[PDB]
Parts: structure tokens; C-alpha cells; sequence
RNA sequence: GAACUGGCGAUGCGGGAUGAACCGAACGUAGAGUUAAGGUGCCGGAAUACACGCUCAUCAGACACCACAAAAGGUGUUAGU
RNA sequence: CCCUGAAAAUGGAUGGCGCUCAAGCGUGUUACCUAUACUCUACCGUCAGGGUUGAUAUGAUGCCCUGACGAGUAGGCAGGCGUGGAGGUCAGUGACGAAGCCUAGACCGUAAGGUCGGGUCGAACGGCCUCUAGUGCAGAUCUUGGUGGUAGUAGCAAAUA
RNA sequence: UUUGCUCCACACAAUAUAGAUGGAUACGAAUAAGGCGUCCUUGUGGCGUCGCUGAACCAUAGCAGGCUAGCAACGGUGCACUUGGCGGAAAGGCCUUGGGUGCUUGCUGGCGAAUUGCAAUGUCAUUUUGCGUGGGGAUAAAUCAUUUGUAUACGACUUAGA
């Protein structure tokens, strides 16, 4: 499901007679559709307050597109998984271009290092780090020196043909 | 000229299966310079011969002749599904069959 | 595959014709079937089953 | 179960088959390996 | 497309290159495979060495001249490889397995036809840099090869040879390319240029 | 000729032998519905002879064609030949199998005389 | 040895190499199309697809039922508190 | 994730070959392959609902229209196939060849079976409507008879020649 | 042994094809490096250029390819002849000297084709042979039987015999 979106999902309890003019919640959900971030939004309410589908009502779900999509942000992360053994914290950093492919990247990595699927995530937070001196992971930061410049050794190139007449080579 | 040839060389490699059971009546083709479906969509329709020799002449000739047709694609690497008037006999996986330009768009 | 609710194939339950082989029984039916196709006296119809009915289904009046 | 007396088999498993020889002439398997420094000579002899 | 592929088997990773001959052989393609001592397989020779040694011991326990048949030449070794990848125990796996040689070195008429390579089976396209592997011959001979210094010696021969062939063939293409350049730019050449050629 | 007909689709021209009819010779081909418990053609295991089934049935508008496209009628002698006098069409006549050869001259005269066809005018023919 | 349900027995078919029971789906005779479960290096029909990472094992690992593995350890390497 | 912990007896099993920026592990996005499943069509059968008689059809358990269904042991029922004999009929077949038998020859039926040609043969035998039963075989360590492979095999070597 | 055997030529008949339909078109080595060209105070040298696929290169026009005269030039390409070499891993192929001869679409010239009827592989290849024709060449053995015992159940083995 990683053809990722974010919604703004706002809702709340059902008016009544005593109590009309709830308190409209409101949560930032990623997800590939609007059923899904729906559901997200139904299972974090019941789990924060005691406020489940059946008594409650969707009041608006709309899509966040990406404010400046086409300029390279750093942004920090805090999820919290469950592990075969517990629960825990994790802080990460993941350089990127919007949120939506952040937080793609976020669950690419969390399932590759940790065997962490997305049943087993909650991203706490994703915010964008204003300037340098804020990141603090080497990945990262190693991308953010002045007149970056590295080579791509060994180049693989692909052959549409079963054989090939000349023996190729790797350079680039 | 030294060339004559107005089809374009094909491979029968084998019917039309799952893992263990084959069906006859359909035969996979391997069209020579044929890499996807989209190309393979052109020869859709197209004419195919499977030539073979007998060693008995049976209506002033020696060298008969199957004829079939190129039905559909097939898979993503550029074979195609042909139909023949009579299935292909099953020892010619691997023999070579002739698509014709005929009936042309072109 | 289809979820049957009902026993497929089954017969009606009732006759379509005198289990006997009187000729003249017969004919009486072939009578009344064109009498209840071509009427629409319900009458007809009642009569046209009463004359398929068993010797244990017709008692003497 | 284990034979419960330990022997050592009997015959060499390394001269098998023990078949009749394809000739009568025993052959040559291996020859001296080669001093090409030395003069020319026979490396076997035939006799009765 | 050509009548018979000849396959230069140095370089290329034994298993990939077994797939795409069983698979151009099953298709109705002539595969020569020649160098086949230079062939490689992932990972360090001597885990390779512990595979041909478990290999070994599998036989026929009542008599081992019927069990597994364990094949030292490194052209041996690829066949074994081709099949399994090949249903040999049909007629169509027997045709298959007919129109395929495997050769240690180019021997004649190969050694002056053209070999081919297998991108998809090459080790130095395959690989990841830094990862170690094993070369067919080494491994052959420790398994009990008995040839691999004669195939050498003769391929060295054959090397030196081709050599001469190639500073001749230099020579001619290094006059025609010069010719060539200097019949460019007439009347022909520019109409041609203009037509792509 | 015949009336005209749809084509014959005969949906199953292959006889429905006996299942090991080829391993015993005490076993006729003659068709016998396998009953045993365990038996893999009464439980239609792939790779198997198939059953006869009513499935197979023959078109009812081509059934007990020939594919001449007549029916065949047998007849012993000229009367029972002239029933098929105004169904040429539709009917053949198949002079049985005891009929003697002198008589048979007489229904294939008779025969070609009305235009009836005939399946076998060359039974018991002398020369 | 009991409970509820679904199955096998009484049932072939596609898949799990193989298998009564698992997955899919239940069956007149055919044609065409689309799929299920399962797959697409080769055997073997179908991408030696695309993408982000992890792992090098001188007993690697490789799909549910299912054909096992633990307590306990490692400046191996990768993320994290 | 990898490694140590981690030992069983014939040689051996991610199904096999093999695979190491995988053809392994986690995750995502597509394309593609193919079941007796789904959709559409034809045909078979079954069940259901219907139409069809004032000179119009083999004269109706016939013809025809419409829809939907089809797995199956034990078992139930129905429609049929075949055999010996009986009543009736075809003024049936037949020494110009009945019955029987043989036939990788033909035709009809989903099938039980039916029909025909050819060969052999020599005296009786069928179709249809009904009646009747000592009425259908692959098995029962079935009964009787006949015949194999084993097999030109074991054996025909005590008692001096 | 119905005047045998073998090898080139040749027309005939069969034959049966795991599958021809322009060309299998030759460095080696490396890939965190190379190819090619050029220059020098010959190197693990300088300089330039290329790759990013064979989507190339060669070939390729003519009744399935018929009939012909020249022009610059002595090219291109078959067929037999021939000169010398090289190649043993399975060489059985590669290169080269000279003349003869055919074609040449490099260019400009001259005639024909139809009716296979609107398509039907529309037959052009490659094997293995047997019967003839006309040239060349060569002129044996093995087994049984007998015999030995370095052998041996029988076969087999090992010996001998004009």
C-alpha cells in the first residue's frame, strides 16, 4: 500500500441533545486511500479516546498535496513499532523530496531493517528539520556537505539481446 | 537477388500449458526480432506455414504444408498464440514456421 | 457453482394423467384438456384433474 | 546390530575385478618419468 | 540467430550460463561452448570444493559403477549443470542435449570462428564487487581434473597465434578505415550521410 | 441426393471400451460400467478412458444420419422396399443380410426403378 | 475422550513435488474470453520486471497445514534507546 | 540478518538443477501464466411453466415456445438393450445358402447393442405387438473341461562293470 | 559366387530430415578499466578519439534473375589451373603467386515477361543408399573342424598345422 497519500481526517461523536457540537478531532493520516485513511482514523480515535465508528461520524477527509513538492527537504521521523519481543521508540532521518515519499521510504526501510510490517507501525511524527546542525545521523548529513560530488564505478548496462558481440565494460 | 524470403522466421516452441497439462490445439511461437506484446500486436492475424518434407509425392509435390494464424500475444517477452487448421504434431517444439505479411494493414 | 436452496429436478408431485389405459378414460381427457386450455371456467380444470385421480382417490358417492 | 567382534575384511577391494585378464601380456601402466638430460634408453624389457 | 553460437564460457557465472543454453538448446539454437576451465561460480573456492566433495559421496551403496556418475572436466561439470535445467530423460531432452558441445580451450574449428558472450551470465555484470568467487579449472583439477596444464600450454599456443591473426587484421582495417575516410565527403558519401549511412 | 441438413457433429467418434478389455482377453470391449469401490475410472481420475454420458448425446435434427444424409430402412423384398416409395429424400434402403442374391437383383432393379438409394448395391454380386 | 462448524468417507478438477481431509474450486458435451489458489532463471506456461534495504554461512537461506529446534552467547554486520 | 549452541547409522534431496547488488530474506508497484470455477454461445438430457382442434395436424404421453438446472458410494426409482421359450402378425428370410463362426472392412446409437460387406458353412431362422422365465459374469483358495510361462528346465547319479 | 571389390565423374531411381531459406562476421587481457589512432628521451609514456550495444558490418537491383556495346581504371567477384607456405586440441582448414575464363547494378544504351487467371511452400536444400554408363586402382582373411595346455564348467583364452 505504498503508493502512499496523506489526508486530513476530521471527525467526531455524533451530536445529541445534551451534547450537540462535539469537539471535531482532526489527525494527518498516511495512506494509499481514502478507506484506509478512514480506517486509520477510526482505529487511532478508539484507541485515544472512547470514541468508535458506531457512535461517531466522519465530518470532512481531504488530500494534502505536498506545499513545494520539487525542492529536497530533510526530514526527521518519530514512529513507534511493535518487535516480535516489545514495543518501541525510534527517531530516523530520511532525506527527500515530500512527505508522502518520506514516509513511502519510512516503511521500505522499517520492513527491510527491522521486519517491521505496517500493521506493527505508528509514525508518531514526520517534520521537516529547518536548517543544518539539526540532523544528527552521518547518513544524512554525509549528503549535506558543500559541493557534493561522487562518481557511480562500475555501471551495469542492461542487454536487450541473448548475446552480446564485444565483451562489455564498466565504465561511466 | 540473393535473398527471396517474404515471411518472417518464427520458432514453434511448444503448446499451449500449465505446469502438467498441455493443450494441442494452441501452440506458442517465438516470432525472430519480437521482444513485447505491443510489437507482437503487429503480427496479430498474420498467416503462419509449418513446412516439412515426406518422402511420398502426394499431389505433384514432396513438401507439405500446415497452415494456421496468429491469434494473441502471449506473456510479455514477445511470443504469440497461433492456431493451425490441424494442431502442429508436438516434434516440432523447436522447428521453424514461416509468418506471412498477409493479411496486411500495412 | 451454484448454492442450491432447493432439490433441483424435482417432479411436481402430481399426475399429468390417468395412470389407467381406458381409451374412453382417455378421450375424456383429451376433452376436458382443451376445455380448461380454452376456458377459463375453473371448473374444467377441477374436472380435468379429478379424472386422473386413483380408485382410492375417487370413492363411491 | 554391530558384528560385536571387530575382524579386518577380508581381500583388497583395489584389485578388483577379480577377472581374467583382457591379455595374456600383462600392460604397461606407467613409464619412468622422463630425465631428458640422460641418453636415449629402453625404460622395460621383454622376457620369458 | 546464427546457425551455430559459439559461447567463449570465460567470465561467466556456470549456473546463468546453463540456464540460457538449456533454454536456447530447448528453442532449437546450436550451442558451442568453449573455455569452459575459465568459467566461474559465486562464492570462495573452498566452499565450492566442500559442494563437490558431498557431491562425491553420494553413490550406489550395493555397486558404485551404476550410482551417480561424478564427472571431474570442467566441461563435464557444465553439462551436469545443463541438465537438470534440461528434461534429458525425453526424446525432445535428447535432441536438446544433441545440439550442444561443450569444449575445454577453442579447439578446431572453433579457434577461428567467432565466440559470443552472455551479458546476462557475466560475472563482472552479475556480481556484486568484492564478492568472492571460484574458478572452474582450479576447482576441477583439485577434484581429480587431469589436464588443465596441457589445455593451458595449448591455449597459450592458440593465444599467440591469434595474435599474429589480429596485428595482420589491424593492419587491413586500420587501410580500408583510412581509404574509406578518404572517399568520404565526395557526392555518394554526402548523399548517403544524408540518407544515415 | 438427400434433403438438405446441418453439418454432422458426431461429438464423440471414438468406440467406449471396456476398461482393461486391452489387459484381458476374458474382458469384451462391449461397454461395462466400472462399480468398484476404488476404481479410477469410476471416480474419473485424470488420464483415464472416459464414460459414456448422456451429455454426448447426438443432435436431434442429425441423429441416425448417414452422412449421405438419409436414414436407413432395412428391407427383405420389394414391398417392404415400395414404403419408401415418397420418401426418397429422407430414406435409404438396406437390403438385409439374408437376402438371397437372385432376389436381390430384383429389389435393386425395383429400387432403381423408384429412386430409392441403396447402402449396399454391391452385396452378393456374381462374376 | 467430548463441544460447534466445515470437510473426507461418497469427489473428480487447478495448486501444496509427492499425500483422503489443507488452499482454490465442486464436475453434462464443446468453443471463446476472464480469473481463483499458486506461480513467472531452467526443468515449466508466465517479467534473469521495476523499487528500497538486509545477509556471505570452512553445517547459508529459500513459503501456511508440513515434514522440528531451545535455554544461552558473538567489537560479524545493520538500525535504534 | 548471519554465526556458535546444532551428534546416527545404504547415497540424497528448498521437488531437481543451480542461485550470492539472488533465482535468499522483509516490503511496495505493475505486467504476465493457467482449473471441470465465472461470463457468452451451441448441442444432449432432466425439471418446470406454457401454446397448439368452427376444413387444420399421422388425428396431441404429437408438434412447438420459454426458463433454469446437471458431482456422487450404500441405496431408491425410471426409460431402454440383450437371451431361451409362448399367443398373434409380417401370405417375413432361406439349399440361387438359415443358424453359427472369423474379419486393426463400413454404417447407426451417449451406451447396453443394432445393421451391412467379405470369408467359412449347410438347414433352419428373424422384424413388430404381447406372454413367460432355470434370462446377461471377471473374480466366489467358484464347478467341469482345456491350455500356458516355468522348460527342452529339475530329474533319469544307491545295489563295484 | 549368376564376370567380384574399391575410388573419382556422370545421369536415374528410391531415402528421410529434432527442421537451410543472404553471411557462425576469429586478438588477448582488464572491468575501481579498456579499444583505436598518432608522437617520442620505448614506458605501468604523452596527446587525441570512441563506447552509453549487432538498431552494427559486409552483402543486397536484373525471366529464383533471360539477350548485349562501350567509357576512366586494371578494380570487384565466382569456376577450374597453378606457385609456394602455415595449421595435429578434433589438424581436414587458413593464407598467398601468376595466368585463363564467366559475370559485373560503377554509368549510359537495345529486347522479353502476361492466362499460376485475386492467395494456396507453389517445390530451388541437405542425407543415406541401390541399379546402370566410363576412367583409375588393388588381387585377402576369419570362423568351424583338427591340434596345445601358460587356459578352461560350457563358451572364452593360449598355441601349432600346406
Amino acid at each position: 500500500m505504498a503508493h502512499f497519500k496523506e489526508y486530513q481526517v476530521i471527525g467526531r461523536r455524533l451530536p445529541t441533545e445534551s451534547v450537540p457540537e462535539p469537539k471535531l478531532f482532526r489527525m494527518r493520516i498516511f495512506a494509499s486511500n481514502e478507506v484506509i485513511a478512514k480506517s486509520r482514523y477510526w482505529y487511532f480515535l478508539q484507541k485515544l479516546h472512547k470514541v468508535k465508528k458506531a457512535s461517531g461520524e466522519i465530518v470532512s477527509i481531504n488530500q494534502i498535496n505536498e506545499a513545494h513538492p520539487t525542492k529536497v527537504k530533510n526530514f526527521g521521523v518519530w514512529v513507534r513499532y511493535d518487535s516480535r519481543s516489545g514495543t518501541h521508540n525510534m527517531y530516523k532521518e530520511i532525506r527527500d523530496v515530500s512527505r508522502v515519499a518520506a514516509v513511502e521510504t519510512l516503511y521500505q526501510d522499517m520492513a527491510a531493517r527491522h521486519r517491521a510490517r505496517f500493521r506493527s507501525i505508528h509514525i508518531l511524527k514526520v517534520a521537516e528539520i529547518e536548517k543544518t546542525a539539526d540532523v544528527k545521523r552521518q547518513y544524512v548529513k554525509q549528503f549535506l556537505t558543500k559541493d557534493l560530488k561522487f562518481p557511480l564505478p562500475h555501471r551495469v548496462q542492461k542487454s536487450t539481446k541473448t548475446f552480446s558481440y564485444k565483451r562489455p565494460s564498466t565504465f561511466y | 537477388a540473393e535473398s527471396h524470403r517474404l515471411y518472417v522466421k518464427g520458432k514453434h516452441l511448444s503448446y499451449q500449458r500449465s505446469k502438467r497439462v498441455n493443450n494441442p490445439n494452441v501452440s506458442l511461437i517465438k516470432i525472430e526480432g519480437v521482444a513485447t506484446p505491443q510489437d507482437a500486436q503487429f503480427y496479430l492475424g498474420k498467416r503462419i506455414a509449418y513446412v516439412y518434407r515426406a518422402s511420398k509425392e502426394v499431389r505433384g509435390s514432396k513438401i507439405r504444408v500446415m497452415w494456421g494464424k496468429v491469434t494473441r500475444t502471449h506473456g510479455n517477452s514477445g511470443v504469440v498464440r497461433a492456431t493451425f487448421r490441424n494442431n502442429l504434431p508436438a516434434k516440432t517444439f523447436g522447428a521453424s514456421v514461416r509468418i506471412f505479411l498477409y493479411p496486411s494493414n500495412i | 457453482g451454484i448454492d442450491h436452496t432447493s432439490k433441483q429436478h424435482k417432479r411436481s408431485g402430481h399426475r399429468t394423467a390417468p395412470k389407467s389405459d381406458n381409451v374412453y378414460l382417455k378421450l375424456l381427457v383429451k376433452l376436458y384438456t382443451f376445455l380448461a386450455r380454452r376456458t377459463d371456467a375453473p371448473f374444467n380444470k377441477v374436472v380435468l384433474k379429478a379424472l386422473f385421480l386413483s380408485k382410492i382417490n375417487r370413492p363411491p358417492v | 546390530s554391530h558384528r560385536k567382534y571387530e575382524a579386518p575384511r577380508h581381500g583388497h577391494l583395489g584389485f578388483l575385478p577379480r577377472k581374467r585378464a583382457a591379455s595374456i601380456r600383462a600392460r604397461v601402466k606407467a613409464f619412468p618419468k622422463d630425465d631428458r638430460s640422460k641418453p636415449v634408453a629402453l625404460t622395460s624389457f621383454l622376457g620369458y | 540467430v546464427e546457425p551455430v553460437v559459439v559461447i567463449d564460457g570465460k567470465g561467466h557465472l556456470v549456473g546463468r550460463l546453463a540456464s540460457v543454453v538449456a533454454k536456447q538448446l530447448l528453442n532449437g539454437q546450436k550451442i558451442v561452448v568453449v573455455r569452459a576451465e575459465e568459467l566461474n561460480i559465486s562464492g570462495e573456492f573452498f566452499r565450492n570444493k566442500l559442494k563437490y566433495h558431498d557431491f562425491l559421496r553420494k553413490a550406489t551403496a550395493f555397486n558404485k559403477t551404476r550410482g551417480p556418475f561424478h564427472f571431474r572436466a570442467p566441461s563435464r561439470i557444465f553439462y551436469k549443470a545443463l541438465r537438470g535445467m534440461v528434461s534429458h530423460k525425453t526424446a525432445r531432452g535428447k535432441a536438446a542435449l544433441e545440439r550442444l558441445k561443450v569444449f575445454e580451450g577453442i579447439p578446431p574449428p572453433y579457434d577461428k570462428k567467432k565466440r559470443v558472450v552472455v551479458p546476462q551470465a557475466l560475472r563482472v555484470l552479475r556480481l556484486k564487487p568484492g564478492r568472492k568467487y571460484t574458478t572452474l579449472g582450479k576447482l576441477s583439477t583439485s577434484v581429480g581434473w587431469k589436464y588443465e596444464d596441457v589445455v593451458a600450454k595449448l591455449e597459450a599456443k592458440r593465444k599467440v597465434s591469434s595474435a599474429e591473426y589480429y596485428a595482420k587484421k589491424r593492419a587491413f582495417t586500420k587501410k580500408v578505415a583510412s581509404a574509406n575516410a578518404t572517399a568520404a565527403e565526395s557526392d555518394v558519401a554526402k548523399q548517403l550521410a544524408a540518407l544515415g549511412y | 441426393a438427400s434433403l438438405p441438413h446441418p453439418k454432422i457433429v458426431k461429438k464423440h467418434t471414438k468406440k467406449f471400451k471396456r476398461h482393461h478389455s486391452d489387459r484381458y482377453h476374458r474382458v469384451a470391449e462391449n461397454w461395462r460400467k466400472q462399480k468398484g469401490i476404488d476404481s479410477v475410472v469410476r471416480r474419473r481420475f485424470r488420464g483415464n478412458i472416459s464414460q459414456p454420458k448422456i451429455g454426448y448425446g447426438s443432435n436431434k435434427k442429425t441423429k441416425f444420419l448417414s452422412p449421405s444424409g438419409h436414414k436407413t430402412f432395412l428391407v427383405a423384398n420389394v414391398k417392404d422396399l415400395e414404403t419408401l416409395t415418397m420418401h426418397t429424400k429422407t430414406y435409404a434402403a438396406e437390403i438385409a443380410h439374408n437376402i438371397s442374391a437372385k432376389n436381390r437383383v430384383v429389389i435393386l432393379a425395383r429400387a432403381k426403378a423408384l429412386g430409392i438409394k441403396v447402402t449396399n448395391p454391391k452385396g452378393r454380386l456374381a462374376l
